[PDB]
RNA sequence: CAGAGGUGAAAUUCUUAGACCGCACCAAGACGAACUACAGCGAAGGCAUUCUUCAAGGAUACCUUCCUCAAUCAAGAACCAAAGUGUGGAGAUCGAAGAUGAUUAGAAACCAUUGUAGUCCACACUGCAAACGAUGACACCCAUGAAUUGGGGAUAUCUUGAAUAUCCUCAGCACGUACGCGAAAGCUUUGAGGUUACAGUCUCAGGGGGGAGUACGUUCGCAAGAGUGAAACUUAAAGAAAUUGACGGAAUGGCACCACAAGACGUGGAGCGUGCGGUUUAAUUUGACCAACACGG
């Protein structure tokens, strides 16, 4: 039988989560030299935001967040975050015709190592007395305003570490203060990061990792019926 | 071979809905789609070439997919669809909504929705050639 | 549609027809050459 | 003889030269991009019957929740947009009728 | 088994040759069932008007729209 | 874990030696979706990710400089999509040739699965496109309304200079509804207007249809070919724009048991009556071939 062979395992999000044990899994036994540790270690969970965090509201259900399985620990996955991204039929939804798409592409390193590209990405408006039948950006305002996204993510995402920069982009306080910063340049119906992807890792620490995830809950499913 | 929750606790699948307009796909793995838990298509189902992405195949494969994993243990699932999408048609086949709502009605839960048909941003030839298929 | 009558085939393949007919002569003449 | 005056295009005579074509959302034929027939498509996912047995049956979505929509920017070329009936031949006084917005 | 469904409304003669009607059927059903007032759209051969009465072989499958 | 693919339906093809499907990756080569528009830039051909870099180009602003330096063209010169050529490179996708499977009366096609050359890059050729606005360049006059791109000028909103509002202005791509023109379709400050009331300037081409952009010569080209370019002979039209019919395996709205659907009886199978035709005969008198054949009562 196929499934006689399984185990179950529970997927332990970082601390800076609320749910922590989103997600379960299975996994083949450990069998001859083959450990299953040895492969669950890698694997990447996507969930929707706000599931992790049930207190947030609307806004954090269009978000997706992917975390990879640093260590397992019994049958706990102990996960750091990969990645973050809208779904495709939010960012899809976000799309006007008369009036310009910028993108901006950001690549930052947190002060832990922890390299991530940041993918950026906003709308002009019209103003509320406009009559143009367009709100098309000129190109210097689009420049600038590429400049300035890059110079503030660079800015606020290098000083800090993984955990924490994890929680500007979840709780969004980093959107916000972008959006803030950046419609004096151009009015902008919305400014929002569409994906964070960490491209690069250090190297694996285990204080750090056990300080990522606070107090662990325990896993059940070891245990017998 | 469930895992060991308490009584009527949901316990989620994604399911990978398929629907070409030549076939249709239910899968249900974990939530890291590493590990499969059942995999039933169309034309595990009917005969004719003709009809695996059709409706009913579609719902047969649906009603397959819940009886094996109620004995799973899974019993709610996030839903993930997508058509053939790449370079060809980007509407799902006709086979996707049977397909899901053969899920809901068999007595499985259902999470979050969405369509992950891959898009290019840019994208190599399509087939056919300048003139496209000509019938 | 998108044209009017030609007189006799497909211009284009009457034209292609003519440039066969070239090559050949050019052929014979440099073989009496 | 000449049946429109924009030749069925938009691209007026000293606006630009060359505008790439894409592929045909049918069949794949090549179609400059300023010709072809575009609509862009709000879809539902299900239809109301399935979108109810659906709701039901989920904790997510409901009257609070909607349910996804699919969005394509759909280009046909002549042909497979006459076919469709997304596009329909007219009559000589009727041609010259453009809507800007979706109606 | 079958179930029994009411037409509630005839939607109109569907097919090339106009012997199928399409009609909407309300799933006469005991009350606290989940099928209690379930409607759904089926094609129906033969002579049938609002208010008739149907044996539904499958109540799973719908008919497409018209 | 038992199918996947593909079609109108299939088959060619892939697959328990694990295909298809699923997640995260890796590599290589293309391409830059949505935003994308009767929008912008470019002499034309053409040109969409970001940032950094090189030279340019246009418009606008100016009480800057200057002082006829210009317009347009044989000769000559430079650029020129795709396909194609040579030498290196690349080779993901798609895909002339070809292969296999279907369809078909046949099917060297359309369809399916593939696949060489190609498709991409550098360097060097080729110089042809419905290379189109089928509309040469420069200059002048010319009616109305709403717009749009860039720069200026003058004087309500939003964010904290940017954008927007009202008006005006120069330059640009255009749209709708005046003279006038036109064989008409149509064009109209974007002329095809200001022309028998025929003259602003320069320049290219045309003179019934074919033969034929063929032959011969010559120049260019690695070649493919490009440029130049006749005649004999043949023919009464060819051609253009509109009109009314007819037709369409175009759309739309209706309709009919000489249509179908649901059916009921039959006919086509047997014997026989009858009409028609063939054969026959001296003659087998003739008409008629849905709308002829128990019809010419
Ligand atoms: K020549
Ligand atoms: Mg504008
Ligand atoms: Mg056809
Ligand atoms: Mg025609
Ligand atoms: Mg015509
Ligand atoms: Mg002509
Ligand atoms: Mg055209
Ligand atoms: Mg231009
Ligand atoms: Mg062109
Ligand atoms: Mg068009
Ligand atoms: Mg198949
Ligand atoms: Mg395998
Ligand atoms: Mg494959
Ligand atoms: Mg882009
Ligand atoms: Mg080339
Ligand atoms: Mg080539
Ligand atoms: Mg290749
Ligand atoms: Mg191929
Ligand atoms: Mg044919
Ligand atoms: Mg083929
Ligand atoms: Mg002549
Ligand atoms: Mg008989
Ligand atoms: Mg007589
Ligand atoms: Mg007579
Ligand atoms: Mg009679
Ligand atoms: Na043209």
């Amino acid at each position: 039988e196929t499934m006689a062979r399984k185990e179950w395992y529970d997927v332990v999000a970082p601390a800076n989560f609320e749910k922590r044990q989103f997600a379960k899994t299975i996994c083949n036994k450990t069998q001859g030299t083959r450990i299953a540790a040895d492969v669950l270690r890698g694997r990447v969970f996507e969930a929707n935001l706000a599931d992790l965090n049930q207190s947030a509201g609307e806004e954090e259900a269009y978000r997706k967040v992917r975390f990879t399985v640093q260590e397992v620990q019994g049958r706990n996955l102990l996960t750091q975050f990969h990645s973050m991204e809208v779904t495709t039929d939010k960012m899809a939804s976000l799309l006007r015709k008369w009036c310009t798409t910028m993108e901006t592409t950001v690549e930052v390193k947190t002060a832990d190592g922890y390299t991530m590209r940041l993918f950026v990405v906003a709308f002009t408006k019209p103003q509320a007395n406009q009559q143009s039948r367009n709100c098309y950006a000129k190109q210097r305002l689009v420049k600038w305003l590429r400049m300035r996204i890059t110079k503030m993510i660079k800015r606020r995402l290098s000083k800090v570490q993984i955990k924490e920069a994890v929680s500007l982009l979840t709780r969004n306080v980093l959107s916000d203060a972008l959006v803030r910063r950046c419609n004096p340049i151009l009015p902008l119906r919305e400014l929002r990061i569409r994906k964070v992807r960490v491209v690069r890792t250090p190297k694996f620490d285990a204080q750090a990792l056990l300080s990522a995830h606070g107090t662990i809950p325990a896993s059940v499913e070891a245990d017998q019926r | 071979y469930g895992p060991n929750v308490k009584k009527g606790d949901l316990v989620y699948g994604v399911v990978h809905i398929f629907a070409s307009f030549n076939d249709t796909f239910v899968h249900v793995t974990d939530m890291s789609g590493r590990e499969t838990y059942v995999k039933v298509t169309g034309g595990m189902k009917v005969k004719a070439d003709r009809d695996e992405s059709s409706p009913y195949a579609a719902m047969m494969a649906a009603q397959d997919v819940v009886a094996r994993c109620k004995e799973c243990g899974i019993n709610a699932l996030h839903v993930k669809m997508r058509a053939v999408g790449g370079v060809r048609t980007k509407s799902p086949g006709p086979g996707a909504q049977a397909a899901l709502r053969a899920l809901a009605r068999a007595g499985m839960k259902i999470g979050r929705i969405e369509d992950v048909t891959p898009i290019p941003t840019d994208s190599t030839r399509r087939k056919g050639s300048r003139r496209g298929r000509r019938l | 549609g998108t044209v009017s009558r030609p007189r006799g085939m497909r211009p284009k393949w009457h034209k292609k027809r003519i440039k066969r007919l070239k090559l050949r002569r050019r052929r014979m003449r440099q073989r009496s050459k | 003889t000449t049946k429109r005056r924009n030749h069925g295009r938009s691209k007026p005579a000293h606006s630009r030269g060359r505008v790439k074509p894409i592929h045909c959302f049918n069949c794949g034929r090549l179609t400059p991009k300023d010709k072809a027939v575009g609509r862009f498509v709000v879809r539902r996912m299900l239809d109301a019957a399935s979108a109810r047995d659906v709701a039901e049956a989920s904790p997510v979505y409901g009257a609070n929740f909607p349910m996804p929509r699919l969005y394509m920017k759909q280009r046909f070329c002549i042909a497979c947009a006459i076919h469709s009936r997304t596009v329909r031949a007219r009559p000589v006084g009727n041609r010259k009728i453009r809507y800007t917005k979706k109606v | 088994q079958a179930q029994v469904g009411l037409i509630i409304k005839v939607l109109g003669r569907t097919g090339s040759r106009g012997n199928v009607t399409q009609v909407r059927v309300r799933l006469m059903a005991e009350a606290g069932s989940p099928d209690y007032n379930r409607t759904i759209v089926r094609n129906v051969k033969g002579p049938c008007k609002e208010n008739d009465m149907l044996s539904l072989m499958e109540t799973e499958r719908e008919a497409r729209r018209l």
